[PDB]
C-alpha cells in the first residue's frame, strides 16, 4: 500500500508556450463547413503552460481551478492516470483514472490515498506483454459510489482536457504524432470527446499517478530500489473564453480563433471569419 | 521492519499454541505475514499467509482446516494459532514478511525479513 | 507442487559452489534462494532467480533455465557454510525445496 518516500526532491518546472494546444469539441452536434462561435473553459491560446520534466522526484499535488490540460510526451508509459478530489483522504470524495495494458478503471469512492501514489510495475520473466500492476496508491477505499471500465487511452503527444461541470466530469483526448523534444508541437489538433461521468464530487485538487519499477531490494524497507519517477509533463488551466471554430466539410475542428487574445481576434469573431 | 515473536514452549499432545509475532509500526500496511514452520532435520514448509490490512488469511492443504492465522493492526501482531497438537508438529515457527499486499505480486518478491523463529515442542507430561 | 534439491555440496574455500534445484517446468517460475546459518533466521539471498537483496554481497548469483533454477557462488569463503532453500511460488502458494548444506572443507 503506502510507500512513504523521504527527501523528496521537486520537480523542475520551465514555463512553456501553449501555442493554440488544447481546442476540444465543445459538443457532439455534427458541424460541416462553418463558424461556430462557443463560450466555454478553454485553454487560452499562447499560455504560460507550466512543463513538469526530470534519486527521489516530487509527485506534487497541484490545483485543479476550472480544469486542466495535461499533455505528454513520453515513451515509457510512466504515467498511468490521475487522481482528482479535494482533501484526497477518506473525509470526502475522490476520482481515480487508472489505466493498464487492457482498460482503464474510473473509480468514484472515498479514498485514503497515500502520500507519494503510484503503481509498481513488473514484467514476468522479462515479458514485456506480461506487465502486472500493484497499487500502491491508496490505504483504504470505503463508500464507493462509481465504477466505470473501459479501453486505455494511454513520438506520441497525448494531450486530456478535464472538466468538472454541472455534476459531470468531462475528459477529452487526443493523440498525435510529433517531432519535437523541447516544447508543444505548432499546428491544431482538435480533442475529441472521450467520456462523460456522472459523479457529482467536488474537485479542487489533482496529482499525476506514476509508474515506478522496483530495481533492487533492501530487506526490512519498502521505500528503497524504486526508480526515481523522471517524469515529463505539461499543465495548462482552462479559462472561461469564447472560441471561433472552424468546421471543415468532413466535420473536423480544423483551426480556431480566441477572441480576447489581441484585437485581431476580437475582429474575426466580431466579424465570424477568419 | 523488524519481526519479533513470541517464547520458546512447551504445549500438551492435542492442545491449542498461539504463536505470536510482534512486528514494527508501519508493518502492516504494506506487508504480507506468510508463516513458515522447520521442523527439526528436516526443510523449511509454508504454513500460511496473512494480508492484515486487507484481512484475508491463506492456508497451505496440508495445514487447512488445523490453523488459523489472524492480525491485530492495535497492538501490530500477527497470531497464528494451531490446533490438535501432535507430536509431528514440534517445529520452529516463523514469522515472514514480504513487501507487498497483492497476492499475484508475491512471486516478484521474497521473504526478506524473517522473525527468529519460535520453537514449540509438545509433551504429555 | 514438489521441488528437488540435492541434499549437501562440499566445495573447498576459495572454490566455485553451485547447487541446484530441480522442479516440474521451473524455468517458467520464479525462485527464491535463502541461506540458514544454524540457529538462525533463514536469509533471502536471491530473489526473481537472478536478483540480489541489498546487503548480500555480489559473488552469490543465480540462474533459472528449463527445469533447473541454480545458486552459483564465486570464491567461497568461510561464512558460506549454511543450508540453502530453493523457494518457487506455485497457484500463490510458497513450496520450499529440500535444501542444500553447503559446507566448507577444512
Ligand atoms: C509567463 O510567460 C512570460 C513570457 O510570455 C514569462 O516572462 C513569465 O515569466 C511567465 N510566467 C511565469 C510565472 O514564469
Ligand atoms: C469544495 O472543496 C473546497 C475545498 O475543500 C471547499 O472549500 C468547498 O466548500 C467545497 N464545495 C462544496 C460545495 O462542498
Ligand atoms: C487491467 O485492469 C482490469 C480491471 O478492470 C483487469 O480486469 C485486467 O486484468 C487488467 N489487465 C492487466 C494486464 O493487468
Ligand atoms: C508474454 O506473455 C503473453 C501472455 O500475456 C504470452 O502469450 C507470451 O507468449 C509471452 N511471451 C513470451 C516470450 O513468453
Ligand atoms: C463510510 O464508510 C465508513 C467505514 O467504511 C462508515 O463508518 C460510514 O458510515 C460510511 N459513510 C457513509 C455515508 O456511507
Ligand atoms: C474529407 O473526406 C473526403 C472523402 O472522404 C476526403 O477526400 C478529404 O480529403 C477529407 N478532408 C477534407 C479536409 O476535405
Amino acid at each position: 500500500q503506502c510507500v512513504n518516500f523521504t527527501n523528496r526532491t521537486q520537480l523542475p518546472s520551465a514555463y512553456t508556450n501553449s501555442f493554440t494546444r488544447g481546442v476540444y469539441y465543445p459538443d457532439k452536434v455534427f458541424r460541416s463547413s462553418v463558424l461556430h462561435s462557443t463560450q466555454d473553459l478553454f485553454l487560452p491560446f499562447f499560455s504560460n503552460v507550466t512543463w513538469f520534466h526530470a534519486k527521489r522526484f516530487d509527485n506534487p499535488v497541484l490545483p485543479f481551478n476550472d480544469g486542466v490540460y495535461f499533455a505528454s510526451t513520453e515513451k515509457s508509459n510512466i504515467i498511468r492516470g490521475w487522481i482528482f478530489g479535494t482533501t484526497l483522504d477518506s473525509k470526502t470524495q475522490s476520482l481515480l483514472i487508472v489505466n493498464n495494458a487492457t482498460n482503464v478503471v474510473i473509480k468514484v469512492c472515498e479514498f485514503q490515498f497515500c502520500n507519494y501514489p503510484f503503481l509498481g510495475v513488473y514484467y514476468h520473466k522479462n515479458n514485456k506483454s506480461w506487465m502486472e500492476s500493484e497499487f500502491r496508491v491508496y490505504s483504504s477505499a470505503n463508500n464507493c459510489t462509481f465504477e466505470y471500465v473501459s479501453q486505455p487511452f494511454l513520438k506520441n503527444l497525448s494531450e486530456f482536457v478535464f472538466k468538472n461541470i454541472d455534476g459531470y466530469f468531462k475528459i477529452y483526448s487526443k493523440h498525435t504524432p510529433i517531432n519535437l523534444v523541447r516544447d508543444l508541437p505548432q499546428g491544431f489538433s482538435a480533442l475529441e470527446p472521450l467520456v462523460d461521468l456522472p459523479i457529482g464530487i467536488n474537485i479542487t485538487r489533482f496529482q499525476t499517478l506514476l509508474a515506478l519499477h522496483r530495481s533492487y531490494l533492501t530487506p526490512g524497507d519498502s521505500s528503497s530500489g524504486w526508480t526515481a519517477g523522471a517524469a515529463a509533463y505539461y499543465v495548462g488551466y482552462l479559462q472561461p473564453r469564447t472560441f471561433l471554430l472552424k468546421y471543415n466539410e468532413n466535420g473536423t475542428i480544423t483551426d480556431a480563433v480566441d477572441c480576447a487574445l489581441d484585437p485581431l481576434s476580437e475582429t474575426k469573431c466580431t466579424l465570424k471569419s477568419f | 521492519v523488524q519481526l519479533v515473536q513470541s517464547g520458546a514452549e512447551v504445549k500438551k499432545a492435542g492442545s491449542s499454541v498461539k504463536v505470536s509475532c510482534k512486528a514494527s509500526g508501519g508493518t502492516f500496511s504494506s506487508h504480507t505475514i506468510t508463516w513458515v514452520r522447520q521442523a527439526p532435520g528436516q526443510g523449511l514448509e509454508w504454513m500460511g499467509r496473512i494480508i492484515p490490512i486487507l484481512g484475508i488469511a491463506n492456508y497451505a492443504q496440508k495445514f487447512q482446516g488445523r490453523v488459523t492465522i489472524t492480525a491485530d493492526k492495535s497492538t501490530s501482531t500477527a497470531y497464528m494459532e494451531l490446533s490438535s497438537l501432535r507430536s509431528e508438529d514440534t517445529a520452529v515457527y516463523y514469522c515472514a514478511s514480504l513487501q507487498t499486499v497483492d497476492t499475484a505480486i508475491e512471486k516478484y518478491y521474497g521473504m526478506d525479513v524473517w522473525g527468529q523463529g519460535t520453537t514449540v515442542t509438545v509433551s504429555s507430561a | 507442487y514438489e521441488l528437488t534439491q540435492p541434499p549437501s555440496v562440499s566445495v573447498s574455500p576459495g572454490q566455485t559452489a553451485s547447487i541446484t534445484c530441480s522442479g516440474d517446468k521451473l524455468g517458467d517460475k520464479y525462485a527464491c534462494w535463502y541461506q540458514q546459518k544454524p540457529g538462525q533466521s533463514p536469509v533471502l539471498v536471491i530473489y526473481q532467480d537472478n536478483k540480489r537483496p541489498s546487503g548480500i554481497p555480489e559473488r552469490f548469483s543465480g540462474s533459472n533455465s528449463g527445469n533447473t533454477a541454480t545458486l552459483t557462488i564465486s570464491g567461497t569463503q568461510a561464512m558460506d557454510e549454511a543450508d540453502y532453500y530453493c523457494q518457487a511460488w506455485d497457484s500463490s502458494t510458497a513450496v520450499f525445496g529440500g535444501g542444500t548444506k553447503l559446507t566448507v572443507l577444512g
